[PDB]
Formats: C-alpha cells, structure tokens, sequence
C-alpha cells in the first residue's frame, strides 16, 4: 500500500467514529514519513483514552507495582486497597528471578490489603501499620517493602507515606509508599514516572555516605530490563563477556542491595527508555552517571549496541567486544541461514507498550521481515520520534489504537504476522492471521542478545509457517 | 551459547554451566542474599504448627487470595445476553486486568469496554464519561445492549449510574430506547460472583420491574435457569442438554457459552449466541424459576421472589449424585415432565464408575478451594465417592454457608476430619497442606505454587494439584469441561481417579526400589 | 507392623526397614543375585546403539508385542449385535483370558462361552463338543444369535465349522431356524484386528449371501458403517452424533456400545443394544457402505464390494481434521445431505484449539504404537498439529500399510525424521526411544514399562507414556473417550498439549533451581 | 437359610440345563453337611467343563507358565506358539518380585515364538533353537529359560524336548521344555501338576551331588506362595522372626538358585496345597524332607500355623515363635477392635480357585463375617475334603460353577458381599452386591500375616460399607 491509500484507510476506519472521538482520534494515527523526524507534526501520543473505545492500556498501578517494583525480588510489594488489582496482576508478566518464593523472594506472591467496605469508609492507615507488622512476622527474610496504591487509596484521603515513615523507623526496614493509584495519568506511563520517583526518594540514595563497595572502572548498571523470560540474564551474559561488571539490574531479577549499589556505577546502560528515563536522567544530575540508551533485540542491534558500549571504555573493552562478536557469529548466522528463507518477504504489525514497538524491529528485518504497521499504547512524543527512523516509508502508525481501529487495519492491511498483547491473540487468531504475544513472548523466550535471537526467530517460523492457518476454511465451503 | 538444531528455551537454557557462573556472580557479589542455610530454616520454619499459629492470626494482610473482586463477574454476567457490551463506568486499567484474566481463562476474545475515568473525573464525577462512553460504544461496536457495572473507583465518589445514563438518554447521547441496565459493583464488597449476582439483578430488573401487570406465572410453560458465575462452557451445555432430554421448556438467562466458544473460520465474532432481550423480558412468565448456585444469587432470588411471584425451589447446586437426582426431581416436579430412561442410564452408568473406581477413592484426603457453590457441590461429590475433605477453605464464604457445609459433612462419616475455613486466603491453606497433609489439593492454577513449596519440603511431602475450578491457567483447554450433573460427575471421578492413579505410578517408577508395586492392572 | 489408624498397602509397607532388611537377607543368601555393578552395566549396555542392532536382528524371538490373537476380535465383533453369544469353538483358556482382557480394559462384564475342547477333542474333532456347548448356551443364556470362532487348536487340528454347526442342526441341537454365523480365526495368522474382520465378514455372509435376489442397492436409504475393531465407546457414539446431526440415515453393523456400558441399577444385563439380525439382512439394501477402519477390513471389503454391490468409499479413518472433513463430504456425497451448521462450528472449534496450542506441540516428538488404522489417523493428527512422528511401530502393520503412512509422511515436512516399522515389538521401541529419544510415547498400557526403563538411565532420558489405544488397565474409564472425528481430535489434543504441560511442570518444579520457568500462565 | 430351602434352590437353577447337562452339574453343586467330611459322598471335581455354559476355568498353560514358572523372576519364560496366550497372561498376576526387569529380571515381560502360519505348518523347532540364540543375545543375565508350550505345539508334533536338551547342553544352561498345552487336562490343575513335574526333572536335582551350602536346622523352604501383592513377603518375616531361615520361595519372588537349594532344607511349608503338593510329596520322597501345610490368612490361622511350624523344631523356636505372637497381639487386636464392628454378621460368598476358597474364611470369621457359600474353579476331592471342616452346616458348595448358577445363588442368597475373579466382579458390582477380587486381591494386598490381616479387613470394609451401595436405585424409581 502507498502512502495515499494508508491515509485514505485512516479516513474510512475513523468515519464510523462520533464527531469528538473521530477528531481525537484522527491525531493518534499517521502514516510514517522518514524523511522528516518530528512527532510534532504527525502523531500526538500520552494523551487520555477515549471512553468506550476498547483500549488496550492499562493503570499508573500496572506501570508502578506491574512493572517496575513486582520484578524486586526481596521486597513485599503490598497492592494497597481492594482485593481485585494485586489478584489480576499476580504472576501475569514473566519477570524472571532466582529465589525461594515466600522465603527470601516474593515476585510471584499476591500480598494485599483486601479492602472491604469499613476501610473505605474508615480508612486503611491503622489496617495498613497492622499489614506491616503481619508481614515482619510471617516473612523475616524481605529485605524492604513497597506499598503501592490501588483507586481508594487517593480518594478516601488515606496517609501512606506517614505510615511508610513510622512503620519504617519503628522496625528498621525500607517501606516505600507508591502513590501509583489507577485513576492517575492515562496509562502504565505514569506509573512509570511514580515509580521511578518512588525509587529516588525511598530507595536510590540509601547508600550515599556509604564508601564501603569495592567499585571498578567496568561497572555498569542495566537498567530498564525487567528479565522476561530470562531477558536480562540473556543481556547480562553478554556484557560479562565485554569484560564489564553488571553491578546492577533494574528491575527483573533485581534486589533492593543492587539497586541501592546502582549509584556507584561508571554506566548505566538503559533497554527501556520509557519506564526508566526518569532514574537515569536523576542519577546522571545527582551522581554524574552518564546512561545510554541500547537495543539487544536481534544480532544487528545487539552487535551495534556492544560496540556503542565498549566504545565508552578502554582498548581491552573494546577488544572484548570484538572477541564476543565473532564468538557468537557463527551462531546467530545459522539462525539467519535456517529461518530467514522461511521468513523473508513476511509482513508483520505490532501493537505493544512503551519501547518494543520500535526496539524489536531489527530482529525482524534480520529474519528478512518487513514491519508495515506499528504503535504504541502508551509512548510518549520522544519514542515516536525514535521509532520514525526505525520504521519503514509510508507505514502506519498508531497510537492508543481502539480495538475496532486495530482490526479494521489489519483486515485491509493483511499482514502475515501480528505481534501484540493477550487482548488481541484470540481475536486474530480467529481472523486467521498468525500471533505472536509480544509482551509475554508467548511462554517463550527470552529475546535478548544472540541466545534469544534463535528463539526469536525458532519462534516467528513456528507460528508464521503452522500447517493450522491453512486449515480454517472447511473444504466444504 | 546455542544450537542451531536443538534451541533452548529459558528452561533449559539458563541451566547451562555458562549462565549458572553469571548467576552466581551476579548473587554472590550484589544481591547481598541471605545464606542458604538461614534460607533453608526459615523455608522449614514456614512449614510448622508454630508458624501455622502466626499464620492464622492475620488480621490485616491478605496473601495469596482465592477470589477476585465483583465487575470481574458482572462483566461476566454481561457476556452472557445477546449482542450486549459489558462497560464498566470507572478506570480503565481494571478492564483491561478483566479481559487479561478471562482471555488466559478462556484463550478466547473478551469483549468489554471502560470509560477511562481519569483524575478529573475523581474531583466532579463521571457523568460525561458516561455520556461520551455510551455514545462512542453504541456507535463503534453496535451493541443491542450495554450493560453497566462499576470500578471502585466510581464507587468510592459515589457515581449515581442511574441519573448518569438517564442524563445520557435525555441529552440525546444514546436513544431513549437503548438498552442500559447498570449494577454498582464496589469491589470491596464480597467478591467476583457477587458482582455477578448484582449484574445480572440489574439486567431483570431492567428488563421486568416496571412491565409486571401482564405477567402471568406459568403463562409460557418454561422454566428460568440463571447459572450464575460460571466459567466452565460444559456445565451451561450439560444444562441445557439435560433440559432437553426431559423435554423441559427452559430459558438459560446469562447463556455465555457461545461467544466463549467462537469458531477459528477466518472471521471474528464480538457478539455470538446469548440470552435475548425477549427472553428476559418473559421471564416472569415462566412457570418457576431455578437458581443453579443459590449461594451467589441471593439477591437474584430476592427480586425474583418478590418481583416475579416464582416461588423459587431450595435447590444445591446440581453436582454430584444426589444433588443432580434433587435437581432433576424438582424440575420434573415443576414442569410435569418424567424424567426420560437416557437420564435414569446416564445416572447409573456415573454409579457404575463410582463402583468400579471406589477402592482408590476410598480414604483419599483433599484440600480444595473455589467459590461457595462449587466447593460445597465437591464436598458433597466426595463424600459420596468416599473420599475424605481435610481442608475446605472459601475465602468469599459466609458464616451461613459455612454452617451449611458443616452440615453436609455431619451428615456423613468422611466428614469428620473436615474443616471448613472462610476468610483465609491461600497461604492459610499452604500452612494446613504442611501441618495436616492431605493426598491432593483440587483448586484452581495458583495451587501450583503450593504444590512446588510441598515438593521443597520433600518428595514423601508434596501434595499434588488437581485444576478444578477457576481461573486455570497453566492447562489448555480445561474450560471445556463439565462438573455439573451426572457428566460433570463422571469427568470429576475420572480426573480423582486418574490422579491417584498417576501418583500411584511415579511413585512406584522406581526399578528395583518401588516397582514391585508398578503393576499393569489397577 | 501396621499401624491401624494408617494401615500401609504392599506400597509403602514393603519399605519399611525390617522388610528392607528381610530381603536383603533373601537375596544375599540365597538368589545368588549378579553383582549390582553387572546388572548396571547391562542396563546401559542395553540402552546402546549397539544393543538396538542386535535387537533388530531378531527373527525368532518376540519380546513384549504389541497385538493380540485373532479369537479376541471376533469375541468383540460378536459382542455387538443383538443378544448375541460369542462362542469360541476350542480351548477353554482361551475364553477365560478372553474375558479377562476386555474386563479390564472396560471394567465391564464380557460374556462370552467355550465348548471347552480337550485332549480327546485333539484326536476325534470338537462335533460332540460343537452340539452340545451349542445346545447349551441357547439353552442357558438364551441368546438370539450364536456367533462363532476358533482357537488356535480347533484350527490346527482342521474342525470344519460349517459341517459342525449343520450336523448340530440336523441332530436337533438347535433349531433349524436359529442363526449361528461362523468364522476361522486362526490365532497364528494376522492379529486381533484380523479376527473383527473374519467374524464380521462371517455374520454378513449368514445374512445376506443367500438372499441377494431381492436386494436393491440404495433402496433403504441408508448408509452401512462398519467400525471395525473398536474399544472407544466414544468413537461408536460419535459416529452415531455426527450421522444424527447430518439428518444421514446409518446403520451401525457390530455396535457393542450399550453392552460395554450398562448401568449398574440393581440387574446385570448380559446383553443391551447391538447390530439387529433385520439391520443385517437389509444392509445391501443400503446406498453404500463405509469401513471406519479400512486397513482391517480387507475381507469385509471384498464381501461388501462382492456381493451387496456397493461401492465403498476410499476413505482413511476420520481421525483428525482432514480426515474428519473427507469423511463428512465423503457421507454428504453419499446421502444427499449437506454438512451442517454444528459439524461446521464443532470444526472451527477444533481449528480454534488448535491455534490456541500450537506453540507447545509445535515440533514434539512422538513415538507411538498400537492397530494400522488408529496408529496412520495419529501419524496424521500429529502432522497436522505440527509434530514429529519419529517412531512409529504397528507390529500387525503390513508392507502396503507401510508404503501408505511413508506416502502420509512424505506430504509433510513434519515427517522428514520419522521411520515406520512393521513386525516389530514393544522391546525394539525401547531400544528406539533409548537411542533416539522423542519428547513423548503415545501407546497402550505396556508403554508405561519402558517409560520405567527410560526413567532408570536418568530423569533427563525418561520417556513419559500417554495412553490412547488398547489395552488400557492402569487407568480408570479411559475406554470412554473418543479418538474419532472433531469430538475426539479434541480430546487428543487437550491430552497431548496438557501431557507436554505436566511435563513441564514437574521439569519447573524445582525451588530456587529451575522454578523461574514455573509460570502461572501457559 | 436351611438345608432343604439349599437343596431346592439348586434344583430350581439347575432345572434350566439341558437332560446332559443338568445330570453332570447336579455333582458339582452340594449342601455342606460337616459331620459327613467325604467328598466322595457330595460334590465331584476335577471333571471337564460342560461346553458353553460359561466356566471362569483356564487352561494347563495358564497353570504352568502364570501360576508356577512365571513368578519365577531370574528364569526367561518363552510363551511357545501364538502370541495371544503370551500377551492376555502378561503382567496380569501380581506375583511380586525384586529385581531389574529386563536385565536380571524377566517377570512382568512376555516372551513369545509368536507363531505364523509357516510355523504351524512347518514346524517350530528350528525357530525355538534360534529363539533361545536370541534369548542369549538380548538377555545375557537371564539364569534359565523355560518353554511353555501352548496349544499348537503339541498338536503339530513339535520335540521341544530334543531343542531344550541340546541348546542346554550347546549353552551350559538350564531348558526345560514344559508341555503345558491348554488342551490338557479340564483346568489350571494339570498346569500345575505338569509344572512340578517340569521342575523335578530339570531344576530340582541340579545340586544333587553338591555339599557346599551351608545348611541349618532351622532351615525351611515356602512352597506355593506366589507373593500376590507382597503375600510370601509378608508371611516370610514371621517366619524369620520366629528363627528360620527361610531358604526358598515357590515360587513367588522366587529364583532358580533357591529353587536348587530346596532340598537342602529341613522343613518344607506349604501354603498352596493344590498347585504344590506334587513336589512336596516328590521331596519327602527322595530326600526325606518332611512338608506341612500352613495357612496365614488371618491372625487365628497365623497363630495356629506358626504355633505347628515351630512345634517341628526345639524349644528355642517355640520360644521365639510364643515372643512374635505376642508382639503381633495388640495390632490384629487393634484391626479387629477397628473393623469387626462394621463386619459383625455380614454374610460372603466365594468363588476362587484352588485354594483360597477355604483358606481365607478363618480371616473372615476373625473379623466376625460368616461365609456362606463356597467353591472352586479345579480343586480335587481332596481340597473339598478339607473344605468340608473348615466350612459351616448348611452353607452351600460349588464345583466349575457356571455362570447362570453363580448369578442364581446370588440372587436367591444374597450375600452382603462376593469374593471371586476379575470376570465376576462387574456382574456383582452391576446388581448392587459389593465384590472383592480374591485372586489380585483387587491391586491391594498382602492379606498373608497380621500385616496382611490389617489391610484385609481395611479392604472388606471399604468395599462391603462403601456410600456407593445405597445409591444404585434411582430416587425417582
Ligand atoms: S517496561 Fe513497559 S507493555 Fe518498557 S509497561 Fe509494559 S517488560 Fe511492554 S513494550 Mo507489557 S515500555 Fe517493558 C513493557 Fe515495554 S509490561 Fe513490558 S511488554 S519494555
Ligand atoms: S496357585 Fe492357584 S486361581 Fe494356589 S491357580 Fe490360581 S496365587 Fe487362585 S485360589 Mo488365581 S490354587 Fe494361587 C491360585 Fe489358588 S492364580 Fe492364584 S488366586 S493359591
Ligand atoms: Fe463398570
Ligand atoms: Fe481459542
């Protein structure tokens, strides 16, 4: 399809709108134009949701305890309020981690408040000290705890962080108030932002005055990668090959030792721009840390990143990283000789959060496959100013993309692989296009660097060339 | 590292010697970890009657809880009438938790919308939320109905649906003639099924309370069959399938089966199947109406009793042997209907099973969870397979159910060392699996992590899952099954049976140590 | 000891420490046991390469087959026409194993009789033996039909079935008038498949051979099913479901689903439902005939095709959902009777199933057994959803079978590493699954040693068995599913995909060492 | 009911045979009279069946190769001929063992020559010969084999005999042809009399002219317990409790080797009179060792049996056997406190083999239960003649009963519960009668000792007062 003919499909997927959600919507969907870099000028993101339009986002709670404070293996994270949202959200997102859950480790818990009708009329601050106290006795081994806020919570008047202060001085222990409440901002973004300050003013600056950490000129810090599916791990292997030491991993598999360890570091190498930003702009302010942004996803990215990374250190860093180039060339070209044949020529769409979107896009096109649509749920005008370079002339782009929006695109578009979230699997499944759940990885992965580039890629063929896409229609229709 | 030809997934991928090193490392020089062996004394100490003791003096924090809050099951209930959008006036981040959560359950499509009430709204209410959310669903998705429920959120400012949607119909928004039925459904009153009882007495009461002069009891010889909170696509086909066979007129309201069980064909259907309008708006015409799970549909029963004039039957919920033959009695008794010779041989091929599986059921210990209906209809399928219920924990019980339970089990002796919990939450239930060991759990997918802190403790002390209940998400396809009537009882005795039967075998896989007992014949 | 409030079966009672040390006793004393070290050794020698060539080399000896005698269908085919005695003309043995063997697998009464021929009988005949077990039975059990085969002695001394049961009729035995079809059923030719197809093809040529003069083809309207031999009652029920929803008139020739399901009410049927002596006799009066299973139905084929001039279809076994879809044109082509709108959406359901677990049993290796029909439908079931087939053994299989499922192999790419035996045994499978090890065995019962096998070289080599096929006796009520069709491609599927999600499960369970990958969402 | 009401009811069922047949089964079917102890007076046994009236009997092949040779763990059993025999009788007996199946232990496998036509044509003597080749190829470990002949070969004149003898001799092991075929004899009986023929011929006499066993006066031999469910296990620990060293196993668990040191014991007890009697009395007859019949089934049996196994030797055993009764009173004391009130009163018809269907009815009368009908499959006169005393007045006793006759004595009887094979139970079951399977012990067991009585009256009860029972009658019928 042209550019004119996206534009014309816009037009006709948006007359069916009323006229205010037709005029909204009509800012959040473009047609890529890489010759020009402004997000000014074509698509208008982080805006709020239209009502009743079937979005795809989520709450500032799912951006703060879903995303950013649940991977923090060591700490409790109390869902602060009624019982629903720590219950939807329990073990929901694969950030992996080692631990012994209900010991030491509690990722994959569902700790709660279970508000009922007496703490909203009520309260929840003396059910909140007494929750504290319960926790201290049934789980000695958490080494802090966060209380993220659910709805209520901002609209009863309820005083967690004085709580948070009295119980936390009372027992020693870091206990974080996360004002993360779901009516807050539009989406997970927000979450986000309250989180990472959440971060900055309970959490980062414990270890100030603290000179007791033996810290070497190759520290590093990934921040941004919350291991799904081993991602991080995948990730940290290769930097332990460059010679660096991660001394920290922000958030899967994460401590609260290594994320009060992270201002000690030389770089903080940054995956996800749009949950992490906020901290890595914050401690390059206050601890003089410079942070650069690095994409794993695919052997071209995860190559170009590596260097960019031992560019930032001496000659053995470099030296290292070509060592680790051609280690793992051989691999990642079997790859490419098995799976690109299968795959070349292939047309995908995504439909995903905050960075993947634009950040998975190599990964594709070094399996020789085109993405013709992309957007985001929640990203803000700095990804789509990214994302404009990486993607393709005259694609689509869309942002806060409504269900009907999503597969009235993809049933003219017709592309051979859609990649999105659990909301959208069955739906285009049902149409007989090809998923693959790019949040989750679909139970697979992980992703990152070489060793998640042949699952990747194993990955795509598999569900792209399934003799079941072939078999929706009856012979006898 | 990776081989071309064999690709490792996480598992076994991260068990290679290279990632176990970075591992180590990674743990050794900053996760500041506790040492393994405190690790290890405080894992043991969790498995004791001392912490037990600490464990059910929780008075404020809930961990692990087997419930869900109340738009979950309104939402449900929503899905079940015909070409109707579920819309839950509030936040959007719980719509999009409940459609995550149904679409893991069911790995189908979950229509539903929200209106994205933000912080603004929090200040000076929802009302053009509501009134821009009707508009842009009716004109976006074309529902024949939109059926209204409630975030906490809206619930704590204390949004008036009502006055809302009548502001909405009267600024033209929405014609006047649009379906809108609405439930408030706090979340933090009882649980999912409640939500699903106030949904659908929204939807009756809509459709019924303001047209009740021309009603006729009996007028259109059928029988109403509200099924309630109900997430297994068998038991709504088992319902009807019996009613058939009798020849029993019967109006299934909130029929979700079909648009949960939508063809792969190449298109996508929002809206299949589903309790028509009509049939709502006739259902004070039936000769009675049955409640299938009494226990989540008291306030159902009251508008349907006090409203509809149906002298409403005290009725268990058709599970296992006896409580379908009181099922299936009473609904001959009502309709006039005998009950037909394939009924009466399908009820005495369930006891043929129940004869030939009785020596491994017999004596077998089970800890189980679920909402009160289920549970209580398991409890009772137990003791008549001779099983014994340990631990029967509800967390959204009440003390009248509890009682009526404790009832159950009185009257039976495999009952006697049966407890009943209510409150308690699945950590409660891992300290009773550690303290007072049964042969198996039967919940839902959340006891798998359970089962692994069972297996921890050792192998001789792991309590197996059986995934009976909902959600479920670690097995495919479970959601087809039954566990109402004399099929659902069948399917429940083959899995019990089948089970033990499993673990019988693993631990008897041993050569020369336990394969003695390895036997071919069981 | 016992303890009386935990009284412990063989299992675990044998592993007490007194019986521990009583048996070390025995064996040290006095069974002069090989080292342990020796036995090891040839255990791993066993699991070699070079072991599995000498296995292959074998042309005398058979270790662990997976077939059974010719007798044992015939006694099945008989069991499903009305009240009708299986009669097995020889060895009394024979009959007890018989009886036994479908006990347990249907853990349901079979009622089958001998004449008990004797060493006496090896010198004169079985005609005296003949008469009066023939007298006997009608005079006892009261059948309609007396159907009879052989066992192996009857066939080796050369008793003529014929002359036998028309001397019985001559002398007064039995009624002129009183059916008794016959059939050979030599044990050492073919298999248990192969005596269904004699005994059916005996029972059709005592019904139809002689009366062909005033048949019409197609003049009933109805198409004939053969299933051949069949112990899924699932498979019988959903051929008849799937006919019924097409509005397809059928008859089912040999329907033993009611007799191997009757309820346990209080009375013992001996006989229920079957095949009528009038369905029989109007059978070439049918539109056409369709054998469910072709492979063993060779002689049945060339009768039908033969005699009642009915052109039958080529058609695989409706196992999976090409086949299924063949066998619904094939039978829509045949009556008249368009596909409806229930088989379509039941397909797409299937196809929706399908999709929602293709990333788990993508690329999974399989090997499996059991008859040539059953095994080709899995092979191709298997294809269709992504699979490997690697081992495929049918030890009553034949060259032309052979070349068939090889031709199904070569249409997919999912077949390039698989490898079709024929004449080999269960013992050869485990040399095969030691050196090239699939995810998964897919067979009867047996299976389940060599899954003890695999498990003893290492957890990482063990092999788990899933059991689809016959015989089944370590499960309960398994002989209830079904294979055929949509319904039971369904069921396989949920079977395997669950089967490779235990698996995964019990691989992921281990705390702190391999439980990252225990996810709560599969 | 009483004698006369017996008498009539057996004339009633047998009024339906044909003139033949109802003259023949009027011999096998009688009134127990205990004062008259002669079963030449009242029932006849060990006659062939009538032809099609349904017999639960097997076969001579049946006899041997599952019941004697079969249990019998380091020897490889060949099923010689067709393979149904081999493959219906695999695995199907409980007859527990200690081993390495496949390498040193062959039972639960099945071992066949799997004839063809060629082979019934031609002969199968040549394929024995390279049979036992393989046999030596595939299972070097294996200490023995055995041929047990089905029907064909001994009707198409197979010399197995001839082939055993020189691979024997050829190999330096032990090949005993044993002609087993299911068309000799009327039953499992002449199975198991050929059996011990079988072994007295070629195993027996193997250490006959060899002195280097260490021998005891406390040395005994268990003959004809074939560990059904742990069985011989279960009765051996008393045995060795009481100071006896138990030197073989008949043949349950049961090796070669131990079968060879058999006549080098002092005292051979006999649990299975019927099957084991021919080479008890072959012992005492060529090496003078003296065989006494014992019976476990039940704490009064047991005490009995091993009051009389120790009164054959000194004091010290006596003492000893007086120590292990006594610390076995309070737990069958316990079993019977715990279940003899559910049982009190209930009334068991059994139908089992040659045996147990008078060797179990001192356990069920120490748990308070009466039998009331009995019979076997192919006992002697003999075994009715000890039946006789061991059963009450008036209870009925049935000889190769038919089916029609066990379904009829049930039904005018009506016996709280039935104990008999695996192709009675589901008829029971279906009318509503609570079964027991008293060959496979219904995959429970042991019942052989105090530790098999706890189980035995553990399974009694929970099959004759299972809920199942009282539910088989429709509520609306
Ligand atoms: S944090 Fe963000 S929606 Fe950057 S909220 Fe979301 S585990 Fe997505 S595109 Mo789920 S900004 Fe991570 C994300 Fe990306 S949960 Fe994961 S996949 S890279
Ligand atoms: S050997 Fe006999 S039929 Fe004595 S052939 Fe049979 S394992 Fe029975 S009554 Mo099955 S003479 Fe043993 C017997 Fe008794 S197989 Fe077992 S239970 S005590
Ligand atoms: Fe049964
Ligand atoms: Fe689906």
């Amino acid at each position: 399809m042209s550019r004119e003919e996206v534009e014309s499909l816009i037009q006709e997927v948006l007359e069916v709108y009323p006229e205010k959600a037709r005029k909204d919507r009509n800012k959040h969907l473009a047609v890529n134009d890489p010759a020009v870099t402004q997000s000014k000028k074509c698509i208008i993101s982080n805006k709020k949701s239209q009502p009743g339009l079937m979005t795809i986002r989520g709450c500032a709670y799912a951006g703060s305890k879903g995303v950013v404070w649940g991977p923090i293996k060591d700490m409790i994270h109390i869902s602060h309020g009624p019982v629903g949202c720590g219950q939807y959200s329990r073990a929901g997102r694969r950030n992996y981690y080692i631990g012994t859950t209900g010991v030491n480790a509690f990722v994959t818990m569902n700790f709660t408040s279970d508000f009922q009708e007496k703490d909203i009329v009520f309260g929840g601050d003396k059910k909140l000290a007494k929750l504290i106290d319960e926790v201290e006795t049934l789980f000695p081994l958490n080494k802090g705890i966060s209380v993220q806020s659910e709805c209520p919570i901002g609209l009863i008047g309820d005083d967690i962080e004085s709580v948070s202060k009295v119980k936390g001085a009372e027992l020693s222990k870091t206990i974080v108030p996360v004002r993360c409440e779901g009516f807050r901002g539009v989406s997970q973004s927000l979450g986000h932002h309250i989180a990472n300050d959440a971060v900055r003013d309970w959490v980062l600056g414990k270890r100030d005055e603290d000179t007791t950490f033996a810290s070497t000129p190759y520290d590093v810090a990934i921040i941004g990668d919350y291991n799904i599916g081993g991602d991080a791990w995948s990730s940290r292997i290769l930097l332990e090959e460059m010679g660096l030491r991660c001394v920290a991993q922000w958030s899967g598999d994460g401590s609260i030792s290594e994320i009060e360890l992270t201002p000690k570091v030389k770089l903080n190498l940054v995956h996800c721009y749009r949950s992490m930003n906020y901290i890595s702009r914050h401690m390059e302010e206050k601890y003089g840390i410079p942070w650069m942004e690095y994409n794993f996803f695919g052997p071209t990215k995860t190559i170009e990143s590596l260097r960019a990374i031992a560019a930032k250190f001496d000659e053995s860093i470099q030296k290292k990283c070509e060592e680790v180039i051609a280690k793992y060339k051989p691999e990642w070209e079997a790859v490419v000789a098995k799976y690109r044949p299968r795959l070349e020529g292939k047309r995908v769409m995504l439909y995903i959060g905050g960075l993947r979107p634009r950040h998975v896009i190599g990964a594709y096109e070094d399996l020789g496959m085109e993405v013709v649509g992309t957007g985001y749920e929640f990203a803000h005008n700095d990804d789509y100013d990214r994302t404009m370079k990486e993607m393709g002339d005259s694609t689509l782009l869309y942002d806060d993309v409504t269900g009907y929006e999503f597969e009235e695109f993809v049933k003219r578009i017709k592309p051979d692989l859609i990649g999105s979230g659990i909301k959208e699997k069955f739906i285009f499944q049902k149409m007989g296009i090809p998923f693959r759940e790019m949040h989750s990885w679909d139970y697979s992965g992980p992703y990152h660097g070489f060793d998640g580039f042949a699952i990747f890629a194993r990955d795509m063929d598999m569900t792209l060339n399934n003799p079941c896409w072939k078999k929706l229609q009856a012979p006898w229709e | 590292s990776q081989q071309v030809d064999k690709i490792k997934a996480s598992y076994p991928l991260f068990l290679d010697q290279d990632y176990k090193d970075m591992l180590a490392k990674k743990r050794d020089g900053f996760e500041e970890k506790y040492p393994q062996d405190k690790i290890d004394e405080v894992f043991q100490w969790t498995t004791t009657k001392e912490y037990q003791e600490l464990n059910f003096q929780r008075e404020a924090l809930t961990v692990n809880p087997a419930k869900a809050c109340q738009p979950l099951g309104a939402v449900l209930c929503a899905l079940g009438f015909e070409k109707t959008m579920p819309y839950v006036h509030g936040s959007q981040g719980c719509v999009a938790y409940f459609r995550s959560y149904f679409n893991r359950h069911f790995r189908e499509p979950v229509s539903c919308v929200s209106d994205s009430m933000t912080e603004d709204a929090a200040v000076f209410g929802g009302q053009q939320n509501m009134k821009d959310g009707l508009q842009n669903c009716k004109a976006t998705y074309k529902p024949d109905m939109i059926a209204v429920s409630t975030t906490c959120m809206a619930e704590v400012i204390g949004d008036d649906l009502n006055a809302f949607i009548n502001n909405s119909k009267k600024e033209g928004f929405i014609p006047d003639e649009f379906p809108v039925p609405f439930a408030h459904t706090p979340s933090f009153v009882g649980s999912h099924v409640t939500g699903w009882d106030n949904m659908f007495e929204g939807i009756a009461r809509y459709f019924t309370l303001k047209s009740m002069d021309d009603k006729v009891v009996g007028s259109n010889k059928k029988i109403n069959i509200v099924p309630g909170f109900e997430t297994y696509l068998g038991n709504f086909r088992v319902i009807k399938r019996m009613l058939s066979e009798m020849g029993v007129g019967y109006s299934l309201l909130s029929d979700p089966e079909e648009v949960l069980d939508t063809p792969a064909d190449g298109q996508f259907r929002m809206y299949a199947g589903g309790t028509t309008q009509e049939e709502m708006k006739d259902a004070p015409n039936a000769l009675n109406t049955v409640l299938l799970q009494p226990w989540h549909l008291e306030k159902t029963k009251k508008f349907v009793e006090g409203t509809w004039k149906h002298e409403v039957p005290k009725l268990n919920i058709p599970m296992g042997l006896d409580w379908t033959d009181e099922f299936l009695m009473k609904v001959s008794e009502i309709s006039g209907q005998p009950i037909p010779a394939s009924l009466t041989k399908e009820r005495g091929r369930l006891v043929d099973m129940m004869t030939d599986s009785h020596t491994w059921l017999h004596g077998k210990r089970f800890a189980l969870w679920g909402d009160p209906d289920f549970v209580m209809g398991l409890v009772k399928f137990l003791l008549e397979l001779g099983c014994e219920p340990v631990h029967i924990l509800c967390h959204n019980g009440n003390k009248r159910w509890k009682k009526a339970v404790d009832a159950i089990l009185a009257a039976s002796p495999y009952g006697k060392n049966a407890t009943v919990y209510i409150g308690k939450d699945l950590w409660h239930l891992r300290s009773l699996v550690f303290t007072d060991k049964p042969d198996f759990m039967i919940g839902n997918s959340y006891g798998k992590f359970i089962q692994r802190d069972t297996l921890h403790k050792g192998k001789e002390f792991e309590v197996p899952l059986i995934r009976i209940g909902f959600p479920i998400f670690d097995r495919h396809h479970l959601h087809r099954s039954t566990t109402l009537g004399y099929e659902g009882a069948m399917q429940i005795l083959t899995t019990l049976v089948n089970s033990i039967l499993e673990r019988l075998d693993e631990e008897t896989r041993g050569m020369q140590a336990t394969d003695y007992n390895h036997d071919l014949v069981r």
